């Protein structure tokens, strides 16, 4: 019952906190966190959107500035 | 001059745009498709605009 979940984060300590919160909410129905990043890049990030969407389990993502 | 490709994948179209920029001559294009997809017109507004 695992489910992949994406996000967008500038730094990767926030990504580790995000995976920690995934494991925290995994106490209740399992969860999975995919690799996230953020660049000031309108083209390469949009290119990597489908590269991270190639896994057919990411149902919801997050966006930061 | 180009060649046609029966492909609706828009990221493939964007890599083909990078292919035309690698062909170094491109400034503007005049192209279409034999479908009714306004989503690619939105993609044009996102990228080419």
């Amino acid at each position: 019952k695992i489910v992949n979940i994406g996000a967008v984060l500038s730094t990767r300590k926030h990504e580790q906190m995000f995976r920690e919160a995934v494991n925290q909410a995994n106490k209740r129905i399992q969860l999975q966190a995919t690799s996230v990043t953020h660049k000031p890049n309108a083209i390469q990030m949009a290119l990597s959107v489908c590269e991270d969407l190639i896994s057919s389990q990411v149902y919801a993502i997050l966006v930061s500035h | 001059e180009l060649v046609a490709m029966n492909e609706t994948d828009p990221k493939s179209i964007i890599t083909r745009i990078c292919d035309l920029m690698s062909d170094r001559k491109i400034q503007g294009v005049v192209f279409a498709d034999d479908t009714d997809q306004e989503a690619i017109a939105q993609i044009l507004d996102f990228i080419s605009a």
